[PDB]
């Protein structure tokens, strides 16, 4: 993904 | 119209909310040992700044902070969250018996209403490269419910500058970019959108984590006093810096991280996301240049960090460098809120 | 005001028109050579559907549609396209030399004025399973610029539903939803929301691919057919199914892929998703029944997928299954807007 | 999470 | 007035005639002991074919092949050489007392007077990817001394063409050219060339080998009858092609390599350069797409080749190719006289 | 080296 | 009809030029950081050198050199090339915004007209041992157009002198060469040119680098002062030395390397090619003795090297020492403009 | 390893 315009807090 | 409507644009408030709402995003911010376990031993080995004391939770999510306030002796503690994550919060409130303890205010820490003022304000608001997310705003503005004399946890932020080398990552987004290149896809020419594709995608920041040996300097530092600073102090950021190259070779851009200090009366427990520490959720942050800088061992770079907030709750930034010796100079414009997710 | 409008939260419809603005993702989409090579070949292979004739392109991106039209002979394309990249488009457009050929009207085509009527519609109104994004209403909305005696390409739509078993699968959700199953997490007590994280996990279809041998009956196949459906026709999309079980084991819920055909004057080309056929940026999707429903080889697994439109230019999901022979029943109501993307 | 296509 | 004059610029030849006036030149290609004992094994094995001939050698540096024909039984050879080397084969034919047999006779085969027409020709005209140096020309310029029933050596020139995917080569020239993107060379702006440095790099064939593993399509053979063809036929090279893709694929160019027969009485004799066979001092070539096409196992990439000769001893290469499937097409010219020696 | 406009046959 | 080309054969100065006129080459020396950045500090430390004042820039090449004038505020500059490379000088001028400060003069300095005369003229003439090319000579032309008491970068220029001790180097030679010696390749005596393959390697300069541990005495200097220098001086340039010999062992010839210095009004920057400093793309050249000569630590190692300009744009060079307490010499004859790149 | 045309050694 080159773009995830929602995820405010990365996967840890 | 609150302080925060009136910095943030609705569409971008109800994704953001909307991702907090998951208790999925829950279970991966408190699967993060370092950050769960970090801010467990900052609160409870500074116990005295608890005992009997009242608190505040900025951004409380399932209340994990709370719980630790309340294993550390605090008297009465408000957790404010303004995702539908304050109901869950209420109910593991009610299922630890710690109703008399814990008071859960649903809503937006600028809008809703306390009983009282509080000796202490804990909160978790620091975004990717710190500020992402205009949360330090939010638990800046917080500070009206705070006592004079009233402690920050954590109380100063550290942002962290050094520039790197990685060719790698460089010709990996460089490539990428290039497919607006064909003069003959499927018949067609791409090439006119060269330019723009180069521009979208180095904009994008480059969450991920990186091996020490790229940087190419030591690291300038930009601390936040919470104590002290008025959100007004981060709507225009402005980090000079001035490095002196220990290696000689190519400057790909500038790699950022952060650390958090909890100030307490007992010890200062400390909470870091740089890239000689174990990894955290948050990662490090790198902006790339479009084109690299050579620079040899002993020269001097140059130039200003600028970032500028937007109504998206993130920054627009501004990267200016600058080879003193032989004049080579780069510009970037990053785009905080749309990075490139690598790991 | 306007139909696109009215059926569209404002919050809902920035973030998707953003989304498409970046150049990242018309590139993630023109490089999915199944996509992208299939319309080309249906366009060409069809030319005297093309030739001297006026195309209108719904929701063009980058162009490449208007473009492969223009490559068929079409004398006139009018390219809408609601997003920031109607603004790259018409750089393309006058790179390519194709001004006189290719109109971009920017804007959303429920909203622009076209001067004329037009002899064909091309578009890829197609989200994954199909109908996410409700841009086929916005493809069949179009149709108000068709000739009547106008064809549209793609022609029809097939989404294809089969029972699937995929028992890790399953028992992930409760996995994953355990972790609020501890007395003590840094001392406090998580148990109380085990629950609803196991809700929250089963309300999210998965959008990923699989082994076809996971599949335990022929799909059940609903056909839209473009040139007849109104707008009106994908609010509320029933879709009844009796599978006739082919293996025996337990069903976990059901799996969705589509295709799509342009019926042209020369030939019919089929664009299909399924897992038979070479991944697609698509994929397929999955959703779980609550629980598992055991079915015979021959035995008749009956319910109904119900498809209800939403504001954020998405679906509910709701499905109801039954095995006939022992009336053990199922159900689940899904998200379609938010899944869980399982690739690796 | 905002993605309204998946990647390819 | 004469031939070689007519088509050659003046200060091509007196760099090209330099060049194989060294002894440490000669060296070179006689160390390559797949030419020097292929060319022995043709002549040697069709002993026949000279027994008792009149020979011509056209361009015969040393004398090497000269001496080959005399080992067969040549009865007189002439051995036409128009660098300076002609002095040293001059002396070691005294120095191998074959004064009787070996006559050197200094000056460009176009323009020396030759006292007798001969049975058979011999020479290496074989430039880098076959036709570089124009010599072919010469070759078949020295058939107005060869008898009717007359021979020559080589007898067929075969150049074979295969499309190849080599993402580090593309990748190693393309980066070379980005030197010339820089905005900010010693804050100098070099943008404005970047296109004109592409040009120039991928103007520049490829000599080196290769692992045949790169090679996607059986390849095209474009025959060269040294016995039939004139001196006009090589001053426009036209060979179409229509590849069968056999691996999905970027395709970075095609790769060029060839093969001469000796057909003799006896047996025939093959000199290849194949990158399936032993390396010679030829290697092989590869001209690049300045962007590569994408192709599918079974599509169809067709198109043209056409090299057009120049006044500075070599061709200007002209390649289109086209993705039959899809229409990506790419054209791309090239300067066959100043390549890249890779190896 | 980029360029050796005078030599004529590579080195073996 | 000009200077240049009645010192210059025309197929040499064709393939001269055309060598110059690839953008390849022009960053190959752009790339030597060595050079390109000396040149810039040599420039921009003497600021007060170029503010305002006139340039003439010879042999600019890409126009490097030009910028770095500007960049110091030079008023106007001449920028002189003769190779194709200057229509891209023209180019980066106008996209650098500097039509107005530089203009591009295509041509060689002997023939073309400048409008006025300058304060200052800057250059890169500098080939291999300093004099390859013969460009010193058309920046000693180039003086035609300075006004009295104009400075000149570099203003002198130091070649450096010392014989080395390389064993292997010389024994090199004869491996290569005898491969001639044998009586049957293929069948054929090669013998009879061995002696000719010698004498062929033994006339190439050496272009490589090496430890400076090999120099046997202390380094003569022969200076050209550019300000003072005339082109007829550099037709033939004979150089004495009388070294004294610090190590005991075989002498197998003399290394060569230069300095230039730009002697400026605030400072003098110095670029060195010596083995002592960062290498660059102009190495060090050596020249062989066809025979080695001993020499004990405190006798004297007496000749002269002689350099004769021809019209290859280049010199043949002799040299010929003498071993003063013993009378044994050496000599040699080389050909600077073909020389062995030995450097891996 | 010869140098024919190479005017300027590669840096
Ligand atoms: C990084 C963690 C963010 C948490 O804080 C919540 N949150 C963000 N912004 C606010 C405001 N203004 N008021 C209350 N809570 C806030 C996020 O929902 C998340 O739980
Ligand atoms: C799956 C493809 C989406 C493309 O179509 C554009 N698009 C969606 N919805 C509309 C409407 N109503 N009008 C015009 N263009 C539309 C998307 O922006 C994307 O390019
Ligand atoms: C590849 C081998 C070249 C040898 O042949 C000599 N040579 C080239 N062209 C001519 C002509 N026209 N006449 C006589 N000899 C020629 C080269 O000098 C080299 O030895
Ligand atoms: C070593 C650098 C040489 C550069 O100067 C140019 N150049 C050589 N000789 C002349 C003359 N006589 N006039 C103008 N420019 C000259 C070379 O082309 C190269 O750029
Ligand atoms: N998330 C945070 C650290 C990396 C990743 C993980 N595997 O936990
Ligand atoms: N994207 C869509 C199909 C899988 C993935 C790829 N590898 O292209
Ligand atoms: N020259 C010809 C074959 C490779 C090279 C060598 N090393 O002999
Ligand atoms: N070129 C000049 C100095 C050696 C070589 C390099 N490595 O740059």
């Amino acid at each position: 993904f080159q773009n995830m315009p929602g995820a405010i807090r990365p996967a840890a | 119209r609150s302080v925060f409507s009136e910095r943030t644009e609705e569409s971008s408030a109800v994704q953001y909310f909307q991702f907090y709402g998951y208790l999925s995003q829950q279970q991966n911010m408190m699967q993060d040992y370092v950050r769960t376990g970090t801010y467990q031993r900052a609160i409870l080995q500074n116990h005295t700044d608890f005992k009997d004391k009242i608190v505040l939770d900025v951004g409380c999510g399932s209340g994990i902070l709370s719980f630790f306030a309340a294993q550390a002796g605090a008297r009465k503690i408000y957790a404010v969250e303004a995702s539908t994550m304050a109901q869950h919060a209420e109910v593991l409130v009610k299922s630890n018996n710690l109703t008399d303890r814990i008071v859960v205010i649903p809503g937006k820490v600028e809008e809703v209403s306390l009983p009282e003022q509080v000796d202490i304000i804990i909160s978790e608001p620091m975004g990717y490269m710190l500020f992402n997310e205009r949360m330090l705003e939010s638990y800046l503005h917080a500070k009206k419910y705070l006592k004079p004399s009233g402690n920050m946890f954590p109380t100063i932020g550290d942002v962290h500058l050094a520039p790197f080398t990685d060719e790698q990552l460089y010709m990996e987004q460089f490539t990428k970019a290039n497919f607006w290149y064909q003069p003959s896809f499927h018949g067609v020419d791409l090439s006119a959108l060269r330019g723009a594709a180069v521009d979208e995608y180095f904009r994008q920041p480059v969450v991920d984590t990186f091996d020490i040996r790229i940087l190419m300097a030591k690291s300038v530092k930009y601390t936040v006093n919470f104590l002290e600073a008025k959100e007004g102090d981060l709507h225009r950021i402005e980090i000079p810096f001035k490095f002196h190259m220990l290696h000689s070779g190519l400057v790909h851009g500038l790699a950022f991280w952060f650390d958090v200090a909890f100030i307490g009366s007992i010890m200062t427990v400390w909470l870091s996301t740089a890239p000689t520490e174990p990894l955290t959720h948050w990662y490090q942050v790198r902006c790339l240049f479009q084109s690299p800088l050579f620079a040899k061992a002993g020269d001097t770079l140059s130039g200003t960090c600028l970032l500028i907030a937007n109504k998206r709750q993130s920054y627009d930034i501004s990267i200016v460098a600058q080879v003193d010796q032989t004049g080579s100079k780069s510009s970037n414009l990053l785009d905080l809120k749309n990075p490139f997710f690598r790991y």
